[PDB]
């Protein structure tokens, strides 16, 4: 049983956004379906779900009028639509499908949901597409440095040192959404103050949306 | 609309240490349908208890489930290192389905004082009209912490932002970051900055500072 669902989306605040979730393996029109969602940084929320044989949906009281959840048998996929989009319906929303009691998937319901789709962000903002610009953030027996990645729309950013060579004191933090719209984070790493003579830093920057791609030495003074 | 609450929303316990998570549900849970689910940082949910006491096979036998009516207890018989994570509590016994806001399982251990480092802008962003001043906090432990800037001694408000990372799988500590943002006029009419810091580790709060 797998659950895959469709990629990551922006959509303008008052929009509708509609994530599909395509499940493969065992009985699809036998077993609920559901969906959840997580806002950045909180809970699980539950929103709705379905049983396609019988088409019998429900939905959770903070979005009944918002929401429409189908189920299309014939291509054995799950649909969430969700309407007149806020900030605060920024999250990742989950398909999950309730379990099975044995061997195999095609054994009796147990409600509580045993498989889960990997998730799709959606974002909710009026911003665009744009590239963050990357400042080193110099150093001064242990020195600190880093780079700050600033100003970029979409998530995500990943961030590496010397192309994955340094690892250890490397502290890479979750984005802030800033007031412009935009996101911006920093990474840090500490060292041994003997060695920013020997050694060379550089952090890798990697924004795929904008192909923002920069190696930025990080050096002192 | 049934609620259920997990509390406490924090336990911060060892390694091989026994852990029980309580879900009190504000009525009682129909047939007894209340789930359990693992999630860590970057992943999807995993179902860990089904019907209050029911594993399905390939659950760790360490995690078991009990109570019924309104009262319920998850238990970790042995917290091993991947069984720091958050856990959520759920019925589904009407239909409709609620959620517990959930109990995060940290890894406990001494406390730790932050190093405090302040970096000011670089020449390269200043050119573009703007100045960001970072204060790190590296490697500290409870997770609580504070940060105030202060420009000329004049306390800020409304033009910084901090973020904090997972725990450290290594170390076990956290790292936060704040970041100062001014137009490059308005930091080139100030000198001292400052970001100071509070943390049950530090006895009195600490300053970092520099001259523009």
């Amino acid at each position: 049983v797998q659950l895959v669902q469709s990629g990551a989306e922006v959509k303008r605040p008052g929009s509708s956004v509609t994530v599909s979730c395509k499940a493969s393996g065992g009985s699809f029109s036998t077993y609920a379906l559901s969906w959840v969602r997580q806002a950045p940084g909180r809970g699980l929320e539950w929103m709705g779900g379905v049983i396609p044989l019988l088409t019998i949906t429900n939905y959770a009281p903070r979005f009944q009028g918002r929401i429409t959840i189908t189920a299309d048998r014939s291509t054995s996929t799950a649909y969430l639509e969700l309407n007149s989009l806020r900030p605060e319906d920024t999250a990742v929303y989950y398909c999950a499908r309730e379990g099975t009691t044995g061997w195999g998937w095609l054994g009796k319901p147990i409600g509580a949901f045993a498989h889960w789709g990997q998730g799709t962000l959606v974002t909710v903002s009026s911003a665009s597409t744009k590239g963050p610009s990357v400042f080193p953030l110099a150093p001064s027996g242990t020195a600190a440095l880093g780079c700050l990645v600033k100003d970029y729309f979409p998530e995500p950013v990943t961030v590496s040192w010397n192309s994955g060579a340094l690892t250890s004191g490397v502290h890479t933090f979750p984005a802030v959404l800033q007031s412009s719209g935009l996101y911006s984070l920093s990474s840090v790493v500490t060292v041994p103050s003997s060695s920013l003579g020997t050694q060379t830093y550089i952090c890798n920057v990697n924004h795929k949306p904008s192909n923002t791609k920069v190696d930025k030495k990080v050096e002192p003074k | 609309e049934i609620v259920l609450t997990q509390s406490p929303g924090t336990q911060s316990l060892s390694p091989g240490e026994r852990a029980t998570l309580s879900c009190r549900a504000s009525q009682s849970v129909g047939n007894n349908k209340l789930a359990w689910y693992q999630q860590r940082p970057g992943q999807a949910p995993r179902l860990l208890i089904y019907g209050a006491s029911s594993r399905p096979s390939g659950v760790a036998d360490r995690f078991s489930g009990s109570g019924s009516g309104t009262d319920f207890t998850l238990t970790i018989s042995r917290l091993e290192p991947e069984d720091f994570a958050v856990y959520y509590c759920q019925q589904y016994g009407q239909s409709l389905s609620t959620f517990g806001q959930g109990t995060k399982v940290e890894v406990k251990r001494t406390v730790a004082a932050p190093s405090v480092f302040i970096f000011p802008p670089s020449d390269e962003q200043l050119k573009s009209g703007t100045a960001s001043v970072v204060c790190l906090l590296n490697n500290f432990y409870p997770r609580e912490a504070k940060v105030q800037w202060k420009v000329d001694n004049a306390l800020q408000s409304g033009n910084s932002q901090e973020s904090v990372t997972e725990q450290d799988s290594k170390d076990s500590t956290y790292s936060l970051s704040s970041t100062l943002t001014l137009s490059k006029a308005d930091y080139e009419k100030h000198k001292v900055y400052a970001c100071e810091v509070t943390h049950q580790g530090l006895s009195s709060p600490v300053t970092k500072s520099f001259n523009r």
